[PDB]
């Protein structure tokens, strides 16, 4: 069967979620239907699927893949975690949906790394990313590997920096720099928006996060005060996650590379990711 | 059971130098105090008789090979591609030349070189996840401001600002392929040079104002410091990957080892060693 369950996650400008027109219940323009399971209350796990509309860089990717690889899909937004974390030996988030066969593929701002690749297959990367550092213009740091992060109690006063927990960035820091990691927990941010506010108002000195998102955000910061250092550490990409041994992986890879070869990836990047700063 | 590794002379990924009089490689040191690791690579020196000789190979890709071989416990021997090409498909039953042809024929078991990942090649061979991002940029005399591929002096060309690439190079071929680059292509066509070296002096000699070429090579050429400089955002991005045949038993581990190396800073160390100036 070629009608596929596909999971995604909101993260602008890669995946943007909009409310559907109540009078039509049809997604229009450059959007596609995507549903989200929403609980009725906090007593039980009873819920309903809500019909929404999704668009963005990764959604344009999905629509193109749908056409050249020839499949249809039922796209849903993950509600069990976010991108993917292994918790008590069980993967949650988009990665978990694929691992546990709830979704044939995961499409979104999903970072390829080694531990994920052990449990899912990734397509070729289709957006460059890795780990960057955002600061207010003026602040001097070199990148993740900087000693100002590695030994934060060297340097006076102590540098204030954090990430959004539970994604590939925290996973990388936890593995590579144990001291830096336990020091950052104090500055964990609930989300990118909170972090950007914390930076602009001097509550934070640096925000360590996915490069593709930080670059996009720097590109449209009001007043162009927020900038990314240098640079990217641990360069990898966003990839489409597929179940291990998936029959779809080969055509998906070939189609993505076709898009590169026909100039379409370059076009999509300038379309969705262009900054004014 | 030594894996036959094929590579190509392409600085700063692979330097190729003659052996000394005793047939050994000159002991040298990197920008940090580290000894340069060198391997003997056999291959042609210079219509030509292609007489094969032991030569010294080193650089980014050689450091990578050494790490991979250690990590995955394989032995290897390195040779330079006999026809000196990366690999395209040509006829007179179409047949791949260059490293692509050697890999497919069994003359090599793995391609370790800055081999651009693309659709045409991926139909035939397996690429690893990228060990290095690839893109084009622009080389100009210091003081010249070009924004990137979308700069009005490129989009709307005149003889007041002359830009070009190398005739029949991979870049030339790519540009001819895109209809949206047509107007840009007719300008370049009239000015393309015979070799990169002939394009670059022309930039030094104010005979050509902008040279469009591989980004890694252009930063390297610019690293002389500095009548020349690179400008603008990178464009037409892809990656360089290790190439292997479809049924290689090493392919998943090669990819995982490359992700591991990006994630633990090994690849940044290589960047610092060979591509940071
Ligand atoms: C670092 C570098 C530089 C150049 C100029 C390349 C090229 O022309 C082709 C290819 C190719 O066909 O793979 N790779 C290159 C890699
Ligand atoms: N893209 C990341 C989420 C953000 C981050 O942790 O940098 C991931 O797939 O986990």
């Amino acid at each position: 069967d070629n009608h596929l369950s596909i999971v995604t996650l909101e993260e602008a400008p890669f995946v943007i979620v909009e409310d559907i027109d109540p009078l039509t219940e049809t997604c229009v323009r450059n959007t596609v239907p995507c549903r989200k399971f929403v609980k009725i209350n906090n007593s039980t796990n009873e819920g309903m699927n809500v019909k929404k509309c999704c668009k963005g860089f990764c959604i344009d990717i999905l629509k193109k893949l749908s056409r050249t690889v020839k499949f249809t899909y039922d796209l849903y937004l993950v509600t069990n975690g976010k991108h993917g974390k292994k918790v008590n030996n069980v993967w949650n988030g988009m990665i978990g949906e694929v691992v546990y066969q709830r979704a044939v593929m995961a499409v979104g701002s999903l970072t390829i790394n080694e531990e994920r690749s052990e449990v899912v297959d990734f397509s070729v990367p289709f957006v460059e990313t890795g780990i960057s550092v955002m600061v207010s213009r003026g602040t001097q740091v070199t990148g993740l590997s900087d000693k100002k992060f590695q030994r934060p109690h060297d340097y006076s006063p102590p540098f204030r920096f954090g990430t959004v927990p539970n994604g590939s960035t925290e996973r990388n820091i936890r593995n590579n720099y144990p001291y830096m990691h336990q020091y950052m927990t104090r500055f964990n941010q609930r989300g990118v928006e909170d972090a950007l506010v914390s930076l602009k108002t001097g509550k934070l000195d640096a925000f360590i996060y996915d490069a593709a998102v930080l670059n996009y955000k720097a590109g449209r910061d009001e007043g162009c005060k927020l900038v990314t250092i240098g640079y990217i550490f641990a360069t990898t990409g966003y990839g489409i996650a597929l179940q291990k041994g998936s029959p779809w992986k080969r055509q998906i890879d070939l189609a993505l590379l076709q898009f590169v070869g026909d100039g379409e990836m370059e076009e999509l990047e300038t379309l969705w990711l262009t900054g004014i700063c | 059971t030594r894996l036959k590794i094929v590579t190509i002379h392409q600085e700063p990924f692979v330097y190729v130098k003659p052996t000394m009089s005793d047939g050994t490689c000159k002991e040298e040191f990197t920008v940090n105090g580290d000894p340069v690791k060198k391997v003997i690579c056999t291959g042609p020196n210079d219509g030509s008789p292609r007489h094969t000789v032991p030569q010294c190979c080193y650089g980014f890709c050689i450091d990578l090979l050494i790490k991979l071989a250690r990590t995955m416990n394989f032995t290897y021997e390195v040779h330079l591609v006999a026809d000196g090409k990366f690999g395209t498909q040509e006829r007179v039953k179409k047949e791949w030349n260059g490293m692509m042809g050697e890999l497919l024929s069994g003359q090599a078991d793995m391609i370790v070189a800055p081999l651009t990942i693309n659709n045409e090649r991926a139909q035939y061979i397996e690429f690893s996840k990228p060990f290095k991002y690839q893109g084009l940029t622009i080389l100009v005399k210091k003081g010249t401001r070009i924004t990137g591929i979308n700069d009005p002096r490129l989009r709307n060309p005149s003889d007041k600002f002359i830009y070009a690439t190398v005739k029949q190079s991979s870049v030339d071929i790519y540009f001819r392929r895109q209809v949206e680059l047509s107007t840009m292509y007719r300008h370049m066509e009239k000015h393309n040079y015979e070799s990169a070296a002939e394009a670059i002096q022309a930039v030094r000699d104010n005979k050509l104002h902008a040279f469009i070429w591989d980004s890694a090579v252009l930063e390297f050429e610019a690293s002389q410091k500095c009548d020349l400089v690179t400008t603008g955002e990178l464009f037409f991005r892809s990656g360089f990957g290790i190439g292997m045949r479809k049924d290689s038993p090493w392919k998943q581990n090669v990819s995982l080892s490359i992700l591991k190396s990006h994630e633990n800073g090994f690849m940044e160390d290589l960047d610092k060693t060979w591509v940071r100036y």
